[PDB]
DNA sequence: ATCAATATCCACCTGCAGATTCTACCAAAAGTGTATTTGGAAACTGCTCCATCAAAAGGCATGTTCAGCTGAATTCAGCTGAACATGCCTTTTGATGGAGCAGTTTCCAAATACACTTTTGGTAGAATCTGCAGGTGGATATTGAT
DNA sequence: ATCAATATCCACCTGCAGATTCTACCAAAAGTGTATTTGGAAACTGCTCCATCAAAAGGCATGTTCAGCTGAATTCAGCTGAACATGCCTTTTGATGGAGCAGTTTCCAAATACACTTTTGGTAGAATCTGCAGGTGGATATTGAT
């Protein structure tokens, strides 16, 4: 049982660079990286907040793919491929 | 020579490379740690089906890619080529994420 | 006792009319369900399936592959105006994006 | 056991009708199952609202048709209306 | 007879602002608001019961749905009010 | 003597129950569900009317009108988000001039 | 009839949207955007009218059309 | 002969119309527009007048919001003048395109 | 900003009329009582798959150096859009007819519901089939010259 | 200014993880018989929406002048991309303990059903009160001139 902290810094500068590339960006200001980590943490917090609300309502201790899919759909971000 | 590409050439190459492919661009184990850290701050001792972590990662990467496209258009609009925080903020404000 | 005909074969469908009927009836859509509602619905769902699978198969052929993958489904959805509109808020896992570089970024 | 229903076999059948020498990966089949479930819920819930708005207790093919017209973007709608109507009349001719 | 929440909105208004009134158009706004939030809560609670193979919508589904639909402190106060009203109703 | 009075509420518990029962939401409706839902609706209504009456007293009206409802909604972070996709007719917009557009 | 949406009406809308200066090309462009919006909203509204077997588009038809387009409108029945 | 400088009357108009809530398109030309577009689906449909009014509230709230986004896009480009290209960026990011 | 002149904004009234409340009636809805049935919680448990740990490799993050070229800042003018006067006309306001459209009201054939019985279509898992990942390393295209 | 260096393209090849086929059990469609629900055909209204029409209120179209904004051009500091070495830590493959997901069973607290019985909210005239018209003119703000 070990303590999870600061894992937003696992979203590295190079990985962020790749995502921007896929999004078409040719040149990236130095401040973008912390900005992107902030936006991602907020997005993922919102999604996981709702997925855990579905998990708790079902009296489970295991977040399922379906809980995540329901949270994404509630928020206007429908995801295909994870209904099995 | 010693051979050196001009700034921009290797980034254009990388745009073509990553727009052709579909692999997740964020390392898997660090992203999983991130997901468990966020979720544990909301209910201690959840487990995750690995399916649920991959669904979160697909959603997150597609969101960031989409936002970066919109950010790019905002930078182009101000007649720049370099994306900056104010471009992300303009994009998210127009999306209604935080208007 | 009469020979049994599936409702799907009667309607000339590949999609499962009877399953569609039960799912309608247990979905809390309404107190009762008309006989023709699951046939029409199953028909429309089969048609949309054919359309997507047609375009994605063409995209797999172009990429010199015989197996459809999510990337082929993405190519077909996003290169088709009506499918892209209909699925405008959907993420295709492992789909990627369409190749697109803004003109102003190319070398001058 | 744990029996799990799915649209996979019907998706596969349609695949063989449109491309008889083409396969499909299980992730792509999961996309197609997701798609079917999604369009299903949009149509069924719009038809439910249509019956409810007009104070009717039954969802009929008429509610399904008008739901399809509200949900599908144009030529998709037209061809979907044709296939649904065709299947209904073919069905009612027993 | 067409029904609305007008009298109930009026009574809540005389609770929080006894001297203030409310125009007819403003009451139409409030009525649309009540209808809106009702359908959001109910339909989310319906989905919640479906996902979990239950035929019944209980206050447990309403509460979870409130937790998914309202943003933060509104959710917390709404959960408090629903729990309070249910406890005061069961007592009789 | 009614369920509404029994639960401490102005909003109609009986009506809310009938509307769940007939709305194609589930086969069965538990007894606490409409009490709880009515309480939530009353609470949100009170929040809105609290703020809108405040906004109407800061413009020194005594009658709440749609404009006061829009001012109440948009100046409040949580309500503005909850109603982020809602048009209030005759509500107008907040007074808001981008600083770069001002003189000097 | 689209031209009945006049330059000063369009200016009034831009002013409420906080716009201080306006290019000559905006009016035509605005008229295009308005047109697309209206064609969408009326289309679906008519569809509700037709399902009900009426020929009077009601306020509620418009409310439903706006709603299924993610543009909920208060004050007209919901 | 007295003249306000460019922009001063424009700021005045912003204050006025942001303080107000009245409809800014005239009723009859917009009702005419609505009936033309509608006739392009089924001629001689009747309209409840509250339905025309609902359409107008929706339309003006939509155009006003769109102008607020367009305005942010113009200012992002170090401009104070909205241009068709600003409308276009706003709508592209909104998912309207 | 100092200042006087000019134009529009706006707190301030006061009545009146148009809305917002009193008066009052009544079906439809809500509550109450009783009789029932039943969905889901509790308990108990098999066995899927989740958490964790490790090794071994080698992919990719990190940290550095440096200069191409980008963003920022500045200057300037061509020309576009704001302000305005003017005089024309479209829209507002409002009244009038009357048609035809919603919108209830029964009556009842036609449709849907639902239990029981029989008959497959659909799933799981095992067995078989086979693209193509992923390793090749030439073939061609692009780049950036010294 | 062809040339060197580099990257990408594209074709090759084969085992194996993954996909397709098959097979047998069984859940759930389908048939059958009957009970219940319903939504249209005919009928009767009476709001309510359109088609007129006109007088005068505002609001719009047009043409001119010029303030000042947008866009081009130019300069330069210094950020960010490209290229390198190093070595961490992710990926992969794998084995293992066991949490808890899920599949089943019993059986009541909590639900539905049905018959009455009161109550209430909707409704709509009539009787009594804020809010717009719209007077202002008196501040408040802007402007060209010093």
């Amino acid at each position: 049982r070990k303590v999870l902290r600061d894992n937003i810094q696992g979203i590295t500068k190079p990985a962020i660079r790749r995502l921007a590339r896929r999004g078409g960006v040719k040149r990236i200001s130095g401040l973008i990286y912390e900005e992107t980590r902030g936006v991602l943490k907020v997005f993922l917090e919102n999604v996981i907040r709702d997925a855990v609300t579905y998990t708790e309502h079902a009296k489970r201790k295991t977040v399922t793919a379906m809980d995540v899919v329901y949270a994404l759909k509630r928020q206007g971000r429908t995801l295909y491929g994870f209904g099995g | 020579k010693p051979h050196r590409y001009r700034p921009g050439t290797v980034a254009l190459r990388e745009i073509r490379r990553y727009q052709k492919s579909t692999e997740l661009l964020i390392r898997k184990l660090p992203f999983q740690r991130l997901v468990r850290e966020i979720a544990q701050d909301f209910k201690t001792d959840l487990r995750f089906q690995s399916s649920a972590v991959m669904a979160l990662q697909e959603a997150c990467e597609a969101y960031l890619v989409g936002l970066f496209e919109d950010t790019n258009l905002c930078a182009i609009h101000a007649k720049r080529v370099t994306i900056m925080p104010k471009d992300i903020q303009l994009a998210r404000r127009i999306r209604g994420e935080r208007a | 006792r009469a020979k049994a005909k599936t409702r799907s074969s009667r309607a000339g469908l590949q999609f499962p009319v009877g399953r569609v009927h039960r799912l309608l009836r247990k979905g809390n859509y309404s107190e009762r369900v008309g006989a023709g509602a699951p046939v029409y619905l199953a028909a429309v769902l089969e048609y949309l399936t054919a359309e997507i699978l047609e375009l994605a198969g063409n995209a797999a052929r172009d990429n010199k592959k015989t197996r459809i993958i999510p990337r082929h489904l993405q190519l077909a959805i996003r290169n088709d105006e009506e499918l892209n509109k209909l699925l405008g808020r959907v993420t295709i896992a492992q789909g990627g994006v369409l190749p697109n570089i803004q003109a102003v970024l190319l070398p001058k | 056991r744990g029996r799990k229903e799915s649209y996979s076999i019907y998706v596969y059948k349609v695949l063989k009708q449109v491309h008889p020498d083409t396969g499909i990966s299980s992730k792509a089949m999961g996309i197609m199952n997701s798609f079917v479930n999604d369009i299903f819920e949009r149509i069924a819930s719009e038809a439910s609202r249509l019956a409810h708005y007009n104070k009717r207790s039954t969802i009929t093919s008429r509610e399904v048709q008008t739901a399809v017209r509200l949900l599908l973007p144009g030529e998709l709608a037209k061809h979907a209306v044709s296939e649904g109507t065709k299947a209904v009349t073919k069905y009612t001719s027993s």
